């Protein structure tokens, strides 16, 4: 169908409301395959959470992962 | 140890694998090889244009003219040539200047992450930095960070000091940790608990300017070889 | 103050040159393949703005989220955490002190990161480092009390951890007191915000010689 | 490529300063440096040391 942006109008792509990290950029937050259609949504921003924060919860870790990662 | 070099050892084939499978896991060399050969193809194609002249080649061009007639055509064809030459070498030293900064960098990197230990954070590896290894490239470098992420954190009651015999004792390293029903100094990255003993906390004050006190016994170990 | 991106002007080369014109682009062609390395430049350097966005911003691997009581041990941090009426007030004078066209050719593209999106990269990017510290940039996000995370920042510095706990009310009392008097400085005196005022002019100067070019 | 090298900058400072205690002295604000909180600018970063 017709979906109209900030950056412009988008044809041909069907407008959902769920929002993942994305892969094609349109601009203002807008993001674009999925089930054999071109999709378009705003963009996730991340995964969310709150942490336990109070005045006396302190949280320490008992394991730890090594890990090696290129650059 | 063991489990240490387990880890070191899986990571590094687990780092192999995701390298081998992946296509376009270089793109930052194979963009700069692109856009330097596409440049060069631009500047390739730039001899087929004929910038008003009435023929592209020169030869035949130079072939079937006057020069007095040739002159004029020459030089609009000599004036497009050098113009589109100045682009292009204009391009590759803004480009040159860009990976002269990239090179700095993986100089800077080199220095402070193999030879050294960075304590400079997220500036080789997400997480704390331990040892990096150079890798070569065509044409550029790869490296290796090895980092110490933690994992599976637990919840604690903590409290800022403890008042023992009317004195405030805080920890030397570390914070003050309670399951529950006790009360021990633990290191601040990874749970290892002792007894809090004077030989790991010290003194300053009185218990009552700092909020947060809790009381509890702080083990002397001078005291059980006297009896 | 520090600038991370321009605004991304992308110019089309047979519009700005001839625009509804086929004499002038018949003519123009002739001059090879210049305005589409032109274009293949403004692009370049056109994606290259949300590069600088995403590596500035998007550091965090989630967005976390403010608890709802705030009771950090004295410290008031209201004047820098983003209020639910509008954004943090300091962005607020931020974004009233800056004083930022499309006619032929010269268009403007919007970036990627709408302001909002970018505001909940630094609400999340400053809600981490009163709850966790550091090592939410490091491993999972650890919590801490922000009178224990202030005591082992001043242990870093050299100065034993005691000296804040016995001075706790005035170390909140300074903060808050030069927390307000950076609000009151960039609500009063203007003209702080001339590096990032710069690059605005210098496009808009750059734009504007190039449109009276055409005359 | 110069807002490219002050972008390059600002991520720098924000991974360094924010996500972090920095040791290297005068490169986030006059003093020994605690911590430092970012704020969003029009088209630029703001941080306060
Ligand atoms: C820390 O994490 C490591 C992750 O590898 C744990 O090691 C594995 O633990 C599982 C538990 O079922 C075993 O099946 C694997 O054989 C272990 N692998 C290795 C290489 O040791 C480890 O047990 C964890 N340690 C603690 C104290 O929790
Ligand atoms: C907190 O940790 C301590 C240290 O392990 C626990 O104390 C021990 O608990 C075991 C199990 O009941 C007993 O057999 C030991 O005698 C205890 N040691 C002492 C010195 O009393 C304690 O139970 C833990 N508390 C909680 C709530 O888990
Ligand atoms: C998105 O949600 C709104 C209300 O939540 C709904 O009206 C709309 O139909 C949804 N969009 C689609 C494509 O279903
Ligand atoms: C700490 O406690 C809170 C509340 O009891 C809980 O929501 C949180 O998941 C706990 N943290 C961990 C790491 O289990
Ligand atoms: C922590 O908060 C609780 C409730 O908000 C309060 O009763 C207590 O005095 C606080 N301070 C501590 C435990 O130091
Ligand atoms: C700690 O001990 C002192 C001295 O007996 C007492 O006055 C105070 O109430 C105690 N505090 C707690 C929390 O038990
Ligand atoms: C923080 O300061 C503002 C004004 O500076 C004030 O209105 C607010 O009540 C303060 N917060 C707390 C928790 O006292």
């Amino acid at each position: 169908n017709v979906f109209q942006t900030r950056a412009g109008c988008l044809i041909g792509a069907e407008h959902v409301n769920n929002s993942y990290e994305c892969d094609i950029p349109i601009g203002a937050g807008i993001c674009a395959v999925a089930s054999q259609s071109i999709i378009a949504y705003t963009m996730s921003l991340g995964a969310e959470n709150s942490v336990a924060y109070s005045n006396n919860s302190i949280a320490i870790p008992t394991n730890f992962t090594i890990s090696v990662t290129t650059e | 140890q063991k489990l240490i070099a387990n880890q070191f050892n899986s990571a590094i084939g687990k780092i192999q694998d995701s390298l081998s499978s992946t296509p376009s896991a270089l793109g930052k060399l194979q963009d700069v090889v692109n856009q330097n050969a596409q440049a060069l193809n631009t500047l390739v194609k730039q001899l087929s244009s004929n910038f008003g002249a009435i023929s592209s080649v020169l030869n035949d061009i130079l072939s079937r003219l006057d020069p007095p007639e040739a002159e004029v055509q020459i030089d609009r064809l000599i004036t497009g040539r050098l113009q589109s030459l100045q682009t292009y070498v204009t391009q590759q030293l803004i480009r040159a200047a860009e990976i002269r900064a990239s090179a700095n960098l993986a100089a800077t990197k080199m220095s402070e992450c193999v030879l050294g230990q960075s304590k400079r954070v997220d500036f080789c590896g997400k997480g704390y930095h331990l040892m990096s290894f150079p890798q070569s490239a065509p044409h550029g470098v790869v490296f290796l960070h090895v980092t110490y992420v933690p994992a599976q954190e637990k919840n604690f009651t903590t409290a800022p000091a403890i008042c023992h015999d009317g004195k405030a004792h805080f920890p030397r390293e570390g914070v003050f940790v309670s399951n529950g029903t006790h009360w021990f100094v633990t290191q601040r990255n990874f749970y290892e608990p002792q007894i809090i003993t004077t030989d790991n906390t010290f003194v300053s004050g009185n218990c009552d300017v700092v909020i947060g006190i809790v009381n509890n016994t702080v083990y002397d170990p001078l005291q059980p070889e006297l009896d | 103050i520090l600038p991370v991106s321009m605004t991304k002007t992308s110019v089309d080369c047979t519009m700005y040159i001839c625009g509804d014109s086929t004499e002038c682009s018949n003519l123009l062609l002739q001059y090879g393949s210049f305005c589409t390395q032109l274009n293949r430049a403004l692009t370049g350097i056109a994606v290259e703005q949300d590069k600088n966005t995403q590596e500035v911003f998007a550091q965090v691997k989630q967005i976390y989220k403010t608890p709802p009581i705030k009771d950090f041990g004295g410290f008031n941090f209201s004047q820098i955490l983003p209020d639910p009426s509008k954004r943090s007030p300091i962005e607020d004078l931020l974004f009233n002190k800056v004083t930022l066209q499309k006619f032929n050719g010269l268009t403007v593209l919007p970036p990627l990161l709408t302001d909002e999106m970018i505001a909940q990269y630094t609400s999340a990017l400053l809600a981490g480092t009163i709850t966790s510290g550091w090592t939410f940039g490091a491993g999972p996000a650890l919590q801490i009390p922000f009178p224990m995370q202030m005591a082992y920042r001043f242990n870093g510095i050299g100065v034993t951890q005691n000296v804040l706990y016995e001075n706790q009310k005035l170390i909140a009392n300074q903060f808050n007191s030069a927390i307000g008097k950076i609000q009151d400085s960039l609500s009063s005196t203007p003209s702080a915000l001339g590096k990032l005022q710069d690059v605005v002019n210098q496009n808009a100067q750059a734009l504007n010689t190039l449109v009276k070019q055409l005359s």
